RNA sequence: UCCCCUUGGCGGUUUUUUCGA
């Protein structure tokens, strides 16, 4: 609930982290969710 | 030459013009705290027996 | 030696407000009934509040703070409950004070308004201010707060808490025209005339009126809405009346005691 | 932070009014404006409503508290 | 001694519908914190009701 | 007599004797160095220069 | 340089002064 | 760490700064036109100290341009504007230029040390002596550079009705009497929150410190006071009132156990607000408490204006008694007259008479210091079209007696601030509390309870007063026989 | 936390007198009355009231300290005329105005609503 | 009592007073005592001995 | 007669941390947890 | 002609910073 900063954290965290492009969009998907979701 | 003393209060200072030039209008929990050792005389112990 | 004789005269009357003018009666016994609309008429209050559950940021004292400066609709109901403190039964009961509920929780994604509409109330006689213009803002809530509590209306005047207060805005005025001198202007012609002035523009102020006593009290009793307007006044004659007969009471037992 | 429920110098309720007065600021009146058509007059009352600040929906800002 | 952090209500006096916890308790007076405000009274045991 | 009756009341030293009025017609005034004559006590004596 | 916060780092201390 | 400031250039008799720029500017709001763009086109500039010498500087282009008879004739920059020589605390001052600069001076500190909201997620933090009003308000009359310090949004102080007359006696050498009535409506309330931290820990191989609610017949150290108040884990629970000493946290530590609890601080009075539980560093439990405390302003405590005007609480008088004008309105606070001669706080008039204003032209008055399109005279005018005294005085009625007061009264509403210090947090007795373990003296400060200081100043004047007995007394018989 | 409890401002404790006789020494047929838990708002209207008592000599009133919820009022009238008998007439008439007053704003109200 | 504030410059500085007992968490003063202790009330605190 | 329920931070879920037992929120596994309104009665005047 | 209540004044300290009259 608190969480989004944990999911937005772990988005932000992953699309610099990771290699991979993929990962960021996956998490932007979930992320433009969030603005509800919270 | 300058020691702490038991019986001894501190206060903010407010102006009061009903108080007499020799008056000093305190607190009532200072008064609740700080006491005066009053000896017992037959004058008087009717008076401190019951206090 | 004996009473004068007092008068009326309703200028205005409205369900918010009255405007009026007593005479013939004392600067003094004017001002009295004034300070009496203020202080000494006694309403229904909220005074006191049992916080059962509050998540909100708002404190139980803060929230219960808000809730005492709400206006309460009390006309008949302050002239029938007893003085809380003064209640024979034990504890609390309708017949010395008012029972409310306000159990709230906000589920809804949009913000709760928790308006006087929420406030639930163990009698339909005695409400917030409500009836017909909007609500009293008494709290905003996020998704999943809540806010439940049981509280009691206090049979209270003015002068314990301005909660008590049923006045919004008292315009009392004697002697429009200055001329009694009671204050004494350093420029005339700087000043407003009076909204009761029933002199025509040409001079600033009337003339000094040496022998004639200050009469024509002019009044503006604004009412916050609790009381009706015209019922405060009655009740600061009433308040006022009762404390003179309290005072001749303690006096019989004061003398009588020969 | 929220509104006041009575002005502090007279005692007129002013808590049920900044609904209504959020309602006519959404428009172009000018802060005297709403506070006439509200009819609040004396600027004792006026003041309650022309100095007022609604920090409360800063404070709806924060994470509830299911 | 008995009824040292009890909760008690204060059932008479200007006091009457009043929460407090007690800090103290003679055959006659308590001495109780009030829960709302804060300001501790002496009051009359006769006077008090527990609440707990 | 109104107004001195109410200033009278914050003399502690007053006797209780209301001093005769500086302006007798068409009605009783008092001045208020008349008045302030009851605030002097006893048979005070003295000279100054205002400012 | 940012690292990316990742790492167990106490326990990196920890094991490596044994 | 070069200081320097942004000033406008001038190249000739004539600004770089044209319409172009401002067009593009008043849309800001749509448009970001900023200070890059003013710069990298070469129309701003930041002047440093050790450069401000060399450049020849303008106040106002819209008169400095001109000509009666030359000054100048060479000016290579201008002040934006002049206000902005003022800092934080600083520019929340109506009228700062109608003051005497010491009493702007003492503003600038009381500016800060004024309750208000100071953050808005104060009722998150569990941080240690947090102040927060409860109706802080907007000033009235504002410096258009106020609404930076967003003070609009986080305002310390309300806006209220000043009566400059010496009533009663009471507003009297600084003091001040306030609206008993207001009180009851909350004017000035604020609410205080302390925090107590406390964590477990390992003592030692012997003993171990853990929360619990300790109990006689195991632990020793144990007090007269109510555990019972703390639940089972241990710890108070919020929402639970607590008292001087009251026992917070039940800390033990093993021997047959030893309470080394956390009590409330010495002469506090409040409610536990939330109880955090949580690991520290160390992950030993760890936890913060937090205890609220709603602070009604009383007799004594500290208010000041935003003129250099500080004061205490002289005495509070209820609606009734507090003087009223020709219509129901009564000062929240009336002040002394003999505190503005003398301090030459005319800022201070003119605020009380903007607010005026402002509160009945409904809207919020400007009082930046360099103005020249504001002064009193058009502030009377505006005053003057409201029907009202265009000086602002009013004829008061006594709230006594309902007789008009000789004197018609300057009244109106004025920024006062209300400053942390309560009398409540000064008040201090004592009759054989603590004594300092090496020279047996009563201990020092009122959080130890402590006694004050007999210095030789004190013994001086005994002295000269030849009372040797007393003076024997308080330094032996009174002290450390 | 040394607030006393607004109701200590009119609520009278067990043995205080509302009001409280006590003859004056400085001069003959005067009286003082010290009324307990009052203020102005009780005390300046019998003042005045006292003033239109023609064997009233003397008549004043003071709240002795506004701290102190007591006042103290002084009377003094003739040698034919009691400062006691005196107050009890200047409370005798002026709760006889507060009376007649209430019927006549009643009557004026009544008369102005539905009338 | 006796009666002081702390910058102590004279005789005058720690003159006996009569105690009032108040409400209020207040030293009240009377203001022609003011001057003597030099004592304002914007926020200044005395102190009080017993003997 | 307490498991000792604690309210967490961040997920607002009463978690059960019995004496003894680390305060972690049984979902998100934060650490911060705050003490539930105690059960004891709450009353103001309102004053 | 089985007993059983038995609890009564504990305490950091230095240094530095901020603040009050
Ligand atoms: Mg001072
Ligand atoms: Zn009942
Ligand atoms: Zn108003
Ligand atoms: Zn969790």
């Amino acid at each position: 609930n608190y969480a989004m900063k944990k999911t937005q954290l772990l988005k932000e965290k992953a699309m610099a982290e990771d290699l991979g492009d993929q990962d960021k969009a996956k998490q932007i998907q979930d992320q433009l969710n969030e603005l509800e979701e919270r | 030459m300058g020691k702490r003393v038991d019986f001894s209060a501190r206060t903010v200072i407010t102006p009061d013009p009903n108080l007499s030039i020799d008056q000093v209008g305190v607190p009532r929990s200072i008064a609740a705290n700080m006491t005066f050792a009053e000896i017992v005389t037959p004058f008087n112990i009717d008076r401190l027996q019951e206090l | 030696p004996y009473a004068n004789q007092p008068t009326v005269r309703i200028t205005e009357l409205t369900d918010e407000n009255v405007k009026f003018i007593i005479e013939n009666t004392d600067l003094a016994v004017a001002n009295s009934i004034r300070r009496v609309f203020i202080a000494e008429v006694p309403i229904i209050a909220i005074d006191w509040v049992q916080i059962d559950a509050n998540s909100s940021v708002l404190h139980d004292e803060f929230i219960a703070h808000r809730l005492g400066l709400i206006p309460l609709t009390s006309d008949d109901i302050v002239d029938k409950l007893q003085y809380s403190r003064d209640c024979t039964c034990e504890e609390f009961c309708p017949e010395c004070s008012v029972e409310f509920t306000l159990d709230v929780r906000c589920n809804e994604d949009q913000t709760r308004h928790v308006t006087s509409r929420d406030l639930i109330s163990n009698s339909p006689r005695v409400i917030p201010v409500t009836s017909r213009q909007d609500d009293i803002l008494i709290v905003k809530l996020r998704k999943g707060q809540e806010l439940r509590l049981r509280a009691y209306a206090k049979k209270g005047f003015g002068k314990e808490h301005a909660k008590w207060n049923p006045t919004a805005g008292v315009a009392f005025e004697y002697d429009p025209d200055n001329a009694l001198r009671h204050t004494v202007y350093p420029k005339p012609e700087e000043w407003p005339k009076s909204e009761y002035s029933e002199l025509d523009e040409d001079e600033s102020q009337a003339p000094y009126d040496p022998n004639g006593k200050p009469e024509r009290f002019y009044y503006n009793v604004e009412s916050c809405g609790s009381l009706r307007p015209e019922t405060i006044v009655l009740s600061a004659l009433s308040g006022l009346k009762k404390k003179l007969s309290d005072l001749q009471t303690q006096l019989s037992h004061e003398i009588q005691s020969d | 932070m929220i509104i006041p429920v009575r002005c502090f110098t007279c005692g007129k309720i002013v808590g049920n009014k900044w609904e209504a007065y959020l309602g006519l600021l959404q428009a172009e009146y000018t802060e005297g404006d709403a506070l006439d058509a509200l009819g609040l007059k004396r600027y004792c009352c006026r003041r309650m409503l022309l100095a007022h600040v609604d920090l409360i929906e800063k404070l709806l800002n924060y994470a509830p508290l299911e | 001694n008995e009824l040292i952090g009890q909760t008690v209500r204060i059932s008479q006096g200007p006091y009457k519908g009043y929460i407090g916890v007690v800090k103290d308790a003679t055959e006659s007076t308590a001495r109780v914190e009030l829960h709302s405000t804060c300001q501790t009274i002496s009051v009359d045991r006769q006077r008090l009701t527990t609440v707990g | 007599r109104g107004e001195v009756m109410n200033l009278l009341m914050f003399l502690s030293t007053w006797d209780g004797k209301v001093p005769q009025p500086a302006i007798l017609k068409p009605r009783p005034l008092w001045t208020g160095k008349q008045i302030f004559s009851l605030i002097i006590p006893g048979h005070i004596n003295c000279i100054r220069t205002h400012s | 340089r940012i690292l990316p916060m990742a790492g167990r780092d106490p326990e990196c201390q920890r094991t490596e002064m044994i | 760490g070069r200081i320097c400031r942004p000033l406008l250039i001038v190249e000739k008799q004539k600004l770089l700064l044209k319409k172009r720029h401002i067009d593009q500017l008043k849309e800001r709001e749509y448009n970001n036109y900023s200070w890059q763009d003013l710069v990298a086109s070469g129309v701003v500039e930041y002047i440093d100290t050790l450069e401000e010498e060399t450049v020849m500087l303008a106040m106002t282009p819209d008169d400095l341009q001109e000509k009666e008879v030359a000054y100048c004739s060479t000016y290579t920059h201008c002040e934006i504007h002049p206000s902005m020589i003022l800092g934080v605390c600083a520019s929340i001052i109506p009228f700062p230029d109608h003051n005497q600069s010491p009493r702007n001076t003492y503003q600038s500190a009381m500016g800060k040390q004024a309750m208000g909201v100071y953050i808005t997620n104060f009722h998150v933090r569990m941080d240690t002596l947090a102040h927060v009003l409860y109706y802080p308000q907007k000033p009235l009359v504002t410096t258009r550079s106020m609404e930076y310090l967003r003070f609009r949004e986080l305002p310390a102080g309300i806006n209220s009705i000043v009566a400059i007359a010496s009533y009663t006696g009471y507003n009297q050498e600084d003091s001040v009497i306030m609206n008993r009535s207001a009180v009851d409506r909350g004017f000035f309330r604020s609410v205080f929150y302390r925090s107590y931290k406390e964590q477990e820990s390992k003592k030692g191989f012997d003993q171990e410190e853990v929360f619990e609610k300790p109990t006689r017949e195991t632990c020793q150290g144990m007090r007269h006071a109510i555990y019972d108040k703390l639940d089972d884990d241990g710890l108070i629970a919020p929402g639970v009132r607590v008292s001087g000493d009251d026992v917070i946290i039940g800390k033990t530590v093993t021997l047959t156990k030893r309470d080394c609890s956390t009590f409330l601080r010495t002469s506090e009075t409040g409610i536990v607000d939330q109880v955090m539980v949580t690991l520290n560093q160390e992950g030993y439990k760890f936890c913060k408490i937090r205890v609220r405390s709603v602070r009604i302003p009383q007799i004594g405590d500290k208010f000041a204006s935003r003129h250099g005007q500080k004061g205490t609480c002289g005495i509070q008088y209820r609606q009734e008694d507090m003087p009223f004008t020709c219509e129901g309105i009564t000062p929240d606070i009336i002040i002394n007259p003999h505190a503005i001669p003398s301090r030459m706080t005319i800022g201070h008039l003119i605020e009380c008479l903007q607010g005026k204003v402002s509160a009945n032209k409904g809207e919020i008055g400007d009082a930046t210091p360099f103005n020249d399109a504001v002064n009193v005279q058009k502030i009377s005018n505006l005053l003057s079209d409201y029907g009202y005294h265009l000086r602002g005085n009013e004829v008061l009625y006594n709230g006594f007696t309902g007789r008009k007061i000789t004197s018609q009264i300057f009244i109106g509403p004025t920024y006062y601030q209300r400053l942390k210090h309560m009398v409540d947090d000064k008040i201090h007795s004592r009759a054989r509390g603590p004594i300092q373990i090496l020279n047996r003296q009563p201990m020092e400060g009122r959080s130890r309870d402590g006694g004050l200081r007999f210095g030789e100043m004190e013994r001086d004047c005994q002295i000269a007063h030849g009372a040797a007995q007393f003076l024997r007394e308080r330094l032996f018989e009174a002290s450390d026989p | 936390m040394n607030a006393p409890p607004a109701f200590e401002s009119f609520l009278l404790f067990e043995g205080e007198k509302k009001i409280t006789i006590n003859k004056d020494t400085k001069v003959p047929n005067a009286c003082l009355f010290t009324i307990n838990k009052e203020d102005h708002t009780l005390g300046n209207i019998i003042k005045s009231q006292l003033l239109k008592d023609p064997q009233v000599l003397f008549a004043g009133y003071k709240v002795p300290h506004p701290l102190e919820h007591k006042i103290i009022i002084r009377v003094q009238t003739t040698p034919d005329y009691s400062p006691q008998e005196a107050f009890t007439n200047a409370i005798t008439d002026l709760i006889s105005e507060l009376s007649l007053l209430e019927e006549r704003f009643r009557v004026a109200i009544k008369d102005k609503q539905e009338g | 009592v006796i009666f002081n504030r702390q910058p102590t410059l004279h005789k005058m500085s720690m003159m006996g007073h009569r105690v009032r007992i108040l409400p209020w968490s207040t030293f009240r003063l009377n203001l022609s005592v003011t001057t003597p202790y030099n004592a304002d009330f914007d926020g200044d605190e005395m102190n009080l001995h017993l003997p | 007669q307490q498991p000792m329920i604690y309210i967490c931070g961040e997920c607002h879920t009463e978690n059960e941390i019995k004496s003894r037992d680390p305060i972690r929120c049984r979902e998100c596994g934060y650490r911060i947890m705050y003490k539930k309104r105690t059960k004891r009665l709450v009353v103001f005047d309102a004053r």
